[PDB]
C-alpha cells in the first residue's frame, strides 16, 4: 500500500522475514553499558553469516550491503557505554535506493516500526551529507534494518564527499556544489 | 541465478578485492572463516552491485575463492 515500498519491492511482511531475533535476553532500548562486547560480536557474526546465506536478498529490486563484524567492533568501542543499542547496531542489513523525491520517503512515518532520520536539509552537525535514512525494527529484541534514500542530485555530492572528506569543510563543499562550482571529478580536485 | 559480490576492504585504505559469488551456506561459511583469519582491521561485506557502492572504488575483481583469500590477506 505504500508507494515508495511498492517501487522497491518491499513490504512489512518481507521486512519481518529479514529481521533477526536477538538471543542476548536484553532490550535493545538499553545502553551499551548493559552488553558484553564478546557476546555482541559473536551474535553479529551469526547475523552476518545468515545474511550471506539469504538468496532472496539478491532477488529484491533494490541494492543492499551486509556490514562486517569488524565495523560492529569499531562501533561498539566508539559508542560504549552511553549509546542506545538500537541506534548503534541498526545497519547490519542496509538497503540503498535512489528516490524520485524526499516527499515519497516521508510516507514511511505512518509505520510505527519505522524510524525516519531526515537529513535532506543536513544533519544536526551539518557536514555536507544529504539524504534520508529509515530504520525498520520488528520489536525491541530484533536488529533494525536500514534503507538509505538519496536523490540523484544529493547522491552525486555524497559520493564526492566520501572520496575526499571539520564539518565546515564538507559544509563548504556542499555550498560550492549548490552554487555550480563542483560539476565533475576533475572540478572537485581543483576546489 | 542471482549472484552477489563478496568484498574485502581495509578500513581507511581505499579500494577493495571483489568476487562474484552465489549467496548460500558455502559463501557464508567461507566469509565467516576468512573474516576471523584477517582480523578486525579488514571488513568482509556482501553487496548486490559494485556500481551501487562507490565507497569501495577501485574494485580489484578476482575469479576464485582462492584468489579472493590471497588478495584479501594482502590488504
Ligand atoms: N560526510 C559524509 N560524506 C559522505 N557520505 C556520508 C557522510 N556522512 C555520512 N555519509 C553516508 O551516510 C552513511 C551513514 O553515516 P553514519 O552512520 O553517520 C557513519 P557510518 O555509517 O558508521 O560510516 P561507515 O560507512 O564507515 O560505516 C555513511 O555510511 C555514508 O555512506
Ligand atoms: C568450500 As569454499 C571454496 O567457499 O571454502
Ligand atoms: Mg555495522
Ligand atoms: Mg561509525
Ligand atoms: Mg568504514
Amino acid at each position: 500500500a505504500m508507494y515508495i515500498l511498492d517501487k522497491i519491492g518491499l513490504n512489512i511482511e518481507i521486512l519481518e522475514s529479514l529481521s533477526y531475533e536477538s538471543k542476548l535476553g536484553m532490550s535493545f532500548k538499553r545502553t551499551l553499558s548493559h552488553f558484553n562486547k564478546e557476546e555482541v560480536l559473536k551474535e553479529i557474526e551469526l547475523i552476518n553469516n545468515w545474511y550471506f546465506s539469504l538468496e532472496i536478498i539478491d532477488d529484491l529490486p533494490l541494492d543492499s550491503r551486509i556490514k562486517s563484524v569488524s565495523s560492529a567492533k569499531m562501533k561498539f568501542e566508539r559508542y560504549y557505554p552511553n549509546a542506545t543499542y538500537n541506534r548503534v547496531f541498526n545497519d547490519i542489513l542496509g538497503f540503498r535506493v535512489i528516490c524520485k523525491s524526499y516527499d515519497e520517503v516521508l510516507e514511511l512515518e505512518k509505520e510505527d516500526k519505522i524510524r525516519v532520520v531526515d537529513m535532506s536539509r543536513g544533519k544536526s552537525n551539518d557536514d555536507g551529507f544529504r539524504g534520508i535514512h529509515v530504520y525498520y525494527q520488528r520489536d525491541n529484541h530484533h536488529y533494525p534494518i536500514e534503507i538509505q534514500f538519496n536523490t540523484y542530485y544529493d547522491r552525486q555530492l555524497n559520493d564526492w564527499l566520501h572520496d575526499k572528506f571539520d564539518s565546515s569543510c564538507g559544509q563548504l563543499l556542499r555550498k560550492y556544489y549548490e552554487n555550480g562550482k563542483i560539476k565533475s571529478a576533475e572540478e572537485l580536485e581543483e576546489v | 541465478g542471482a549472484m552477489c559480490y563478496i568484498i574485502a576492504k581495509r578500513f581507511k585504505k581505499s579500494g577493495c578485492v571483489a568476487l562474484k559469488a552465489k549467496r548460500g551456506k558455502e559463501l557464508a561459511d567461507f566469509a565467516t572463516d576468512l573474516q576471523k583469519k584477517l582480523g578486525y582491521d579488514i571488513q568482509i561485506v556482501a553487496i548486490t552491485r559494485p556500481t551501487a557502492y562507490g565507497e569501495y572504488e577501485p574494485y580489484k575483481f578476482v575469479n576464485s575463492f582462492e584468489e579472493f583469500s590471497i588478495e584479501a590477506s594482502r590488504l
